[PDB]
Order: C-alpha cells, then sequence, then structure tokens
C-alpha cells in the first residue's frame, strides 16, 4: 500500500566523481536491493540489506558502497565514475516474510560527461499542420522538435487546453545524435500530435509541447559565461 | 572450547606381552567438534591411527574413536594425546592395562 | 547465465498473440515470475508461478511453468501497442526471503500496427512559430532509412494512436527540399 | 525397539569457511557416512540401500545433495540477518529419523541444536522453538516457516519416507542386526586411594548386543559395592565394559567376576579371582609401570 521511489531519475556525472543516489520505500519492507541493468545482460546484484546498518555485498559490489540509514531508506554510492559510463540503477524492496512480494522503482539513468561544459538544454519549437493534409485527410498533425540537448535526459509531453493528452501522440523511442562523430554529441528528438482538422481549425483550442530537461543542479556551481543548463521546462505554445 | 574432552584408553583383547592387539582411544564430551587426536608409542606418533567418523549422542555431545594395532610389552609405553580448544595445553593419557 | 530467454527480439502484428520463452538451470527452483519493463522505467510484475505444473493469468497475460523441463512460456492475447516494453523472466531459488533472484536478459517485443487504409503523403511545415517535413500514413512493410549526408536528419518511423477515433498511423520527420528526403519508397505518395 | 538417526554436524568458522559432516545410525550400527569432500552418501553396510531401487535412492540422494549446499548458504544469510545478535563461529547439529515399533507404529523427529543446546524442532507442519530457547530465534523461524516447499519436503521424509526406508533396512540387514558376539572377560587390580585397600577390575569385551550384566560375587551373594563403568565402543562394532569393586587387601580370595549376556546361552561367565587362568593371564600382562 505505497511506493518505492528512486531519486534522482537522471544523473549527470564526471570522470572520477563520487556518485550518490537514494531509494525510499514505505511498504514496511525489511529487505532492500541495488541492481545494475546493463544492455543485454539482465540484473546483477550490487548491494542489499536486511535492515538499518546492514549492507551486504552482492556479485557486483566492487566499485560501489551502500548505506542503510533506516528501514525506509537505502543509499547507493558510486565511488569513481568511469570515463565513458552509461548505466541504469534499479532499486527493489522485499518482505522478509514473503519472497514473492518484491517491488521495483522506476530506475536511475546515469550519464558521465567528460566535461561539464558540454551540457546544453533543448530548444523547443512547434510546427503547424500543412494545409494539404487537412483537405486530403481531415486530420491534422502538429510536430514538435527538441534540439541541441545533452545528455538524453528528457521527458516530452503534449498539452491541449491546460491538460496533458496521451491520444493521437507519438514520440521517438530513440533520440538522434546531431553530430554522430563525437561521443557526447548533442541530441535531437521529434514528436507528433494528430487531431481532427475540425478540432485544429478552432483557435479556442490551445496547443502546447512541453519538454522536461534534467541538467545541472543548484548544488554544483558552474563557472561559464552563458546561462546555466539547469533542470528546466522549455515549451512551445502554438494556437 | 564448548566443553572439555573425556579420554579413555583401553585394549580390544586381553593384553599378552609380545602378542598383537588393538588399542582404543575413546574421546567424548567435547564441544566444539574440532579436535586433534594422536596415539603415541614411547612418546612418538603411531604411523597409522584409524579414526571412526565423528558422531554425537542424545545429549548432543560429540564423540570419536581412535584405534590402532599395537603389541603390548613390559616396557613399551602407549598414550593418546588430545588437542582441543577447551584446553590451553594438549592432554596426554597413558594406557594402563590394570585400571 | 542460468536463465535463458528466447528469442532476443519478437515482432508481432497488433491484435495477434505473442509467445515468449524462458529456460533455466537454477536450483532449487522455488518459483518463476514475469516482469514488464517499459522504456526508461522499472519492473512491473505480470504473474508469479509456484507449482510443479502451474498456470497463471493476469488480464491478457497468461503463463505456464514446467518444473520438470525447467521451462516457462508467457502468452500475450490480442497484443496492443502498449505491450512494447521488454519482458524479463526471473527464477527464485528459495521459498524464504533468504533466497536469491536470477534474472534473464529479457525479450524486446515490437508490436507493428495494422494499417487498414494506407494513404502515403508528405506534408510541409511551417515551421511555426515565427521562424521560416512530415512523411505519414504508410503501411507496415515500409521502413525509413536515415540520411547518409550529415546535412539532413531523419527520424525513424513511429506509431500514434487516435483512440477516440478508431485509427492509427505511422509517421517520420526530416529537417536540415521536402520533395526529396529519405530515399533510402512507394510511388503511391502524395505531394 | 529400533531408532534410526541421521546426524548432521555443521560448522561455520567465519564468512568464508564451513563444512558439513553427517552419519547415520540404525540402533547402534552405522549405516551411512557423508563427508564434506564426498559428493555422494557412502554405504557402510552391504544392505545400506535397504529395499529402495537404484533410482529411488538417487531421488533420495539428489534431494540431500541440493539440501546440503542450500542449508550452508541459508545459515550464512541468517548470520548476515542477525547482525550482532549471533555471530561466527557457529556449530549446528541436526538429529532426524524414526523410532520403529511393532505393527508399523513409528514416530518421527527432527531436532536442531545450536552451539550445543537443543533449540528447534520440526513439529507437524512447521519449525518450532522449544522451551528455554533464546528469544531472537523466532524471527529466523518465521522467515523459514514462510517456505512451504521445504515444509512439504520435510513432511514427506518424516511422515512417509523414513518409516518406509527403515522397514527395508530392518529386513535387508536382519542378520547383522540380530548377530550375537560373545564377551571375553579378564581380571586385574590397582591400589586404592585408601590405605590397605585394592580396586579390582573385571574387563568385559567384544560382546554384542549391548545389554549385559557384570557383577562381583562372593559365592551366591552379590557385592553391592560393584561399580559399572560406561559402555565403550570397539572398532569392530562390539562393546567394552568394566566393573570395579573396592576391597580390603586380603579379601580378594573367594571373589569372582560374573557376566551374563545373551550370546552365552544360559552359560554365565564366572571368573574366579585367584583362578588357574587368572594366574596365567596375569603373568602375560606384567609390565614396568
Ligand atoms: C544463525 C542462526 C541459525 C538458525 C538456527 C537454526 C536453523 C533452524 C533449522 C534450519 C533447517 C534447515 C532447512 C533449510 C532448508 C533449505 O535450505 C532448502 C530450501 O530449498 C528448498 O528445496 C525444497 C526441496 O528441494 C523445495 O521444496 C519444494 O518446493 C516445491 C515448490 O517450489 C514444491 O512445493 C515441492 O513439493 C512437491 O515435492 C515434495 C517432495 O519433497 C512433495 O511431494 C510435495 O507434495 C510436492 O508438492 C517441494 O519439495 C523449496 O522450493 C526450496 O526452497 N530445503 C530443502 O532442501 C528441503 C529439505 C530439508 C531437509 C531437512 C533436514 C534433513 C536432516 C539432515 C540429514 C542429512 C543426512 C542424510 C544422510 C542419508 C540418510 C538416508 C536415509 C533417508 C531417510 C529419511 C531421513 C529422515
Ligand atoms: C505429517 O504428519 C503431521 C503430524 O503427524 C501432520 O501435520 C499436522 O499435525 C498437527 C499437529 O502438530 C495438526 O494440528 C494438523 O491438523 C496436521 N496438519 C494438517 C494439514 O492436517 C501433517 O499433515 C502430515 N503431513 C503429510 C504430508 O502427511
Ligand atoms: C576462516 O576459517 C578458519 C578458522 O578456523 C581459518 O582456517 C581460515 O583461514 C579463516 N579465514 C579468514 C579469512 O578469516
Ligand atoms: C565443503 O564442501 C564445499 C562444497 O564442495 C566446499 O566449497 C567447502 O570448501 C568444503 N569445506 C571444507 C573442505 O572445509
Amino acid at each position: 500500500g505505497g511506493i518505492i521511489t528512486q531519486t534522482p531519475k537522471f544523473l549527470i556525472g564526471q570522470e572520477g566523481q563520487k556518485l550518490t543516489l537514494k531509494c525510499q520505500q514505505n511498504f514496511n519492507h525489511d529487505t532492500m536491493y541495488w541492481y545494475r541493468q546493463d544492455s543485454g545482460k539482465g540484473l546483477r546484484l550490487i548491494y542489499y540489506s536486511y535492515g538499518a546498518g546492514s549492507t551486504e555485498k552482492g556479485d557486483l559490489s566492487e566499485g560501489y558502497d551502500a548505506s542503510r540509514e533506516k528501514k525506509s531508506s537505502f543509499s547507493l554510492t558510486v565511488t569513481s565514475a568511469q570515463k565513458n559510463e552509461m548505466a541504469v540503477f534499479l532499486c527493489a524492496s522485499g518482505s522478509l516474510l514473503d519472497v514473492r512480494e518484491v517491488f521495483f522503482g522506476k530506475g536511475t539513468r546515469l550519464t558521465v560527461v567528460e566535461d561539464l561544459k558540454n551540457v546544453f538544454p533543448p530548444e523547443v519549437a512547434v510546427f503547424e499542420p500543412s494545409e494539404a493534409e487537412i483537405s486530403h485527410t481531415q486530420k491534422a498533425t502538429l510536430v514538435c522538435l527538441a534540439t541541441g540537448f545533452y545528455p538524453d535526459h528528457v521527458e516530452l509531453s503534449w498539452w491541449v487546453n491546460g491538460k496533458e493528452v496521451h491520444s493521437g501522440v507519438c514520440t521517438d523511442p530513440q533520440p538522434l545524435k546531431e553530430q554522430p562523430a563525437l561521443n557526447d554529441s548533442r541530441y535531437a528528438l521529434s514528436s507528433r500530435l494528430r487531431v481532427s482538422a475540425t478540432f485544429w481549425q478552432n483557435p479556442r483550442n490551445h496547443f502546447r509541447c512541453q519538454v522536461q530537461f534534467y541538467g545541472l543542479s543548484e548544488n554544483d556551481e558552474w563557472t561559464q559565461d552563458r546561462a546555466k543548463p539547469v533542470t528546466q521546462i522549455v515549451s512551445a505554445e502554438a494556437w | 572450547i564448548q566443553k572439555t574432552p573425556q579420554i579413555q584408553v583401553y585394549s580390544r583383547h586381553p593384553p599378552e606381552n609380545g602378542k598383537p592387539n588393538i588399542l582404543n582411544c575413546y574421546v567424548t564430551q567435547f564441544h566444539p567438534p574440532h579436535i586433534e587426536i594422536q596415539m603415541l608409542k614411547n612418546g612418538k606418533k603411531i604411523p597409522k591411527v584409524e579414526m571412526s567418523d565423528m558422531s554425537f549422542s542424545k545429549d548432543w555431545s560429540f564423540y570419536i574413536l581412535a584405534h590402532t594395532e599395537f603389541t603390548p610389552t613390559e616396557t613399551d609405553t602407549y598414550a593418546c594425546r588430545v588437542k582441543h580448544a577447551s584446553m590451553a595445553e594438549p592432554k596426554t593419557v597413558y594406557w594402563d592395562r590394570d585400571m | 547465465t542460468q536463465v535463458e530467454q528466447s528469442p532476443q527480439s519478437l515482432v508481432v502484428r497488433q491484435g495477434e498473440n505473442s509467445v515468449l520463452q524462458c529456460n533455466y538451470s537454477v536450483t532449487p527452483d522455488n518459483h518463476l515470475r514475469w516482469f514488464k519493463q517499459d522504456t526508461g522505467k522499472g519492473l512491473v510484475s505480470l504473474t508469479v508461478l509456484v507449482d510443479q505444473k502451474d498456470k497463471t493469468s493476469n488480464g491478457r497475460y497468461s503463463a505456464t511453468l514446467d518444473k520438470d523441463a525447467k521451462h516457462s512460456t508467457l502468452h500475450i492475447t490480442a497484443t496492443l501497442l502498449d505491450d512494447t516494453a521488454t519482458y524479463i523472466c526471473v527464477v527464485g531459488d528459495r521459498g524464504s526471503a533468504l533466497g536469491r533472484l536470477h534474472f534473464g536478459a529479457g525479450t524486446q517485443l515490437i508490436v507493428i500496427p495494422d494499417i487498414q487504409n494506407p494513404d502515403p503523403a508528405v506534408y510541409q511545415l511551417r515551421d511555426s512559430k515565427s521562424s521560416d517535413c512530415l512523411f505519414t500514413d504508410f503501411d507496415s512493410q515500409t521502413n525509413v532509412s536515415q540520411s547518409k549526408d550529415s546535412d539532413v536528419y531523419i527520424t525513424d518511423k513511429c506509431v500514434l494512436d487516435m483512440r477516440s477515433m478508431d485509427f492509427k498511423s505511422n509517421s517520420a520527420v526530416a529537417w536540415s527540399a521536402c520533395a526529396n528526403a529519405f530515399n533510402n519508397i512507394p510511388e503511391d505518395t502524395f505531394f | 525397539n529400533y531408532t534410526f538417526r541421521c546426524l548432521q554436524m555443521s560448522s561455520f568458522a567465519n564468512r568464508s569457511w564451513s563444512r558439513t559432516d553427517s552419519v547415520v545410525w540404525l540402533g547402534d550400527l552405522q549405516t551411512h557416512r557423508w563427508s564434506n569432500d564426498s559428493a555422494t552418501i557412502s554405504f557402510t553396510k552391504p544392505w545400506s540401500q535397504g529395499k529402495l531401487s537404484n533410482q529411488q535412492w538417487e531421488k533420495l540422494q539428489h534431494m540431500f545433495q541440493v539440501y546440503r549446499v542450500s542449508f550452508t548458504r541459508d545459515i550464512q544469510e541468517l548470520v548476515k540477518m542477525m547482525s550482532p545478535k549471533e555471530d561466527y563461529p557457529i556449530e549446528i547439529q541436526l538429529s532426524a529419523g524414526c523410532e520403529m515399533y511393532p505393527g508399523n507404529a513409528s514416530e518421527s523427529f527432527l531436532h536442531v541444536a545450536f552451539q550445543g543446546k537443543y533449540v528447534v524442532r520440526f513439529w507437524g507442519t512447521s519449525w518450532q522453538t522449544v522451551p528455554g530457547a533464546p528469544s531472537w530465534l523466532d524471527l529466523p523461524i518465521k522467515v523459514l516457516n514462510a517456505d512451504q516447499g521445504t515444509s512439504a519436503t520435510v513432511q514427506m521424509l518424516l511422515n512417509d519416507t523414513c518409516p518406509l526406508f527403515v522397514r527395508g533396512l530392518l529386513e535387508a540387514g536382519k542378520s547383522d542386526l540380530e548377530k550375537q558376539e560373545k564377551p571375553v572377560a579378564w581380571l586385574s587390580s590397582v591400589p586404592s586411594s585408601a590405605h590397605g585397600h585394592r580396586q579390582l577390575v573385571c574387563h568385559v569385551s567384544g560382546f554384542y548386543p549391548k545389554p549385559v550384566w557384570v557383577m562381583w560375587m562372593r559365592g551366591d551373594q552379590e557385592q553391592q559395592g560393584t561399580h559399572r563403568g560406561d559402555f565403550l565402543p570397539n572398532a569392530d562394532e562390539t562393546w567394552y565394559l568394566q566393573a570395579t569393586l573396592d576391597v580390603e587387601a586380603g579379601e580378594e580370595a573367594g571373589l569372582a567376576c560374573r557376566v551374563k549376556h545373551s550370546s552365552l546361552g544360559g552359560q554365565d561367565i564366572i571368573l574366579y579371582w585367584g583362578s588357574l587362568h587368572h594366574i596365567l593371564d596375569a603373568q602375560k600382562m606384567v609390565w614396568n609401570h
């Protein structure tokens, strides 16, 4: 009767930086876990615990330490972030009296960037449906374009009339590298919202493409000339 | 050590000097189960002591039988030396055929 | 590892049924379970199998377990687009919390939409707002290829679902010459 | 009549090191031996498989093999769980088996001891702590009782398998179980702690089965000061016992060590203290002390 939450969703690290991530759980579960999900491998246990003060090594412990301050909370620390690193970290909790009851959190995406300076927010622009489609199909697609962001730590959503919509929408599963040459190259992502032409023709309906970007925290101060690529929302509002 | 070993040394058959026999060393009542046992002819280790498998009894105390073929004589001494954690110094019990 | 899932990737038409395999060698084999993982998200429990010969079901998910063959099969009936997320098979070696879970590497399921009325057409934007293109309505057979040239970026095909309407359609976007993009198509195309 | 025992000794020294050794007994005859380094359960009698088929045995053996490595890990995890409540080193003893009665009446048991004290039994359908057991134990017990698989396996071994296997052992090993080996007796003595006194030792050895009667006599009368030592084993599966009386020096003449055993028919061994044979055997025993 609750949730298990991993903070943060996305993590920007540098080579050799200490790594910290939390996991909180309100199921009253004594057991808690830290797995690593590598592409094509499946979960490997890093650390686990039976309670506070208990941290037990799993098969993937080397390179990490973990601490359990209390029953509800379990932290994992990445001691030294690898130079090319890209990893997913999954937390799980379990009942001591029922092995089957095991719950997972939504995971944590880690991207190690070689230089801080590289980090950029996306530029968001909305495109109106081409008139040829309207007469042809009686349907109208808006196209949204997020461009020039690094790392691929984004959440794109569509908004009509002050509310989010999951119907008529498609977002690319895979972002595009703007310069496929150089690792850490900035990203581009496209999404589409398709509604009835009769719905679009009306200029009382407001259309908004919103992109949540996860960047630099206020925690780490930045010393470069232009605007700090912080965690921010950037949207294009087209009527 | 969990407890202290009791040691009893005795022969399989009646002792006849210069005649082949079997000498037993029965170690009981010791905890924990780790124990070092050796049988000695004139203070020196017998070459081939055979050990029964470690077992225990209803009261949970461990026991084990060491045994070897030996020939009794007038002057050859026989002993069973036990090394256990419940004892700072090893314990040596001499075979005495009369008791 | 000790848990093999097969195949690595599966393609099914929307509406059809899909089958996923899991083979294992772990011992003892107290229970086997199935997880759904959406892209950029956690593991969701589908069904848990415990008996020597067992059958379980949860909505459109059902599974069977053979203890004897150390084999398990997941079935999805009337596959939807939502079924896209990867599918993980897990075995637990104890009936107590002293146990350990052994994870399979998983199977990616790709659900192709059934395009009933294809109307291939390219549209031009415009390019809102204040600064100044979509290829859509193609069928399943058509697969988009990315530009060799650095200059133009082309996104892979994706499916939107107009639920209120009984409709679905594919679409790809390009930008940097609308009439010529992404050659590698069908001639039936608009303009 | 007969009790079947499976005895397990498990030792855990630290996180890395551990060994498990087991021995099986039928009455006081050893039927099996399972050493940590041995992958398989070793027969110690020709009839050790009882009446089970080759593959019936394997089903029994394979289940045990999986149990051995799973118990080892489960204990280690339990120590991890009891972070300061308990710690290595760890000594665990299991006694599991059957007591057979006439008519197929049979009683099963599985007892567990921790650091030498009896603490846990399997009872009915689950694990139980016994009176005087330490209180921290119950949580582990709860954790373990959530495993109905283990519970179902143990119930099968206790309720059905063990009474079945031992019925087969009692048949296939009847001759060994019912054998009669005769006691051999010999006399000796040492000085007593008390001045003017001797302790007379009657040694009785090589008898089977266990029950025996060993007493010092002056004619018909039985010397009440007779002390009977413990039953001590021989390596050839026979028993040894000694009875020691205390006498005033000079009172030895007239006395005899008397032995009753089932292997002797109705012919008790009466050993007279100063006999022709005692005189002769004593001469072959002389030593330098
Ligand atoms: C094995 O025998 C035991 C007892 O002989 C049965 O377990 C239970 O016994 C308790 C007493 O401890 C009773 O209260 C229960 O009613 C019994 N359980 C059940 C489910 O009826 C056990 O059932 C037997 N198991 C098998 C597999 O034969
Ligand atoms: C642990 O177990 C035994 C103690 O008897 C010892 O021989 C072994 O070397 C120990 N190892 C460590 C790492 O403590
Ligand atoms: C006992 O056996 C196990 C499995 O074969 C082994 O890993 C362990 O080291 C052994 N312990 C010893 C030899 O002390």
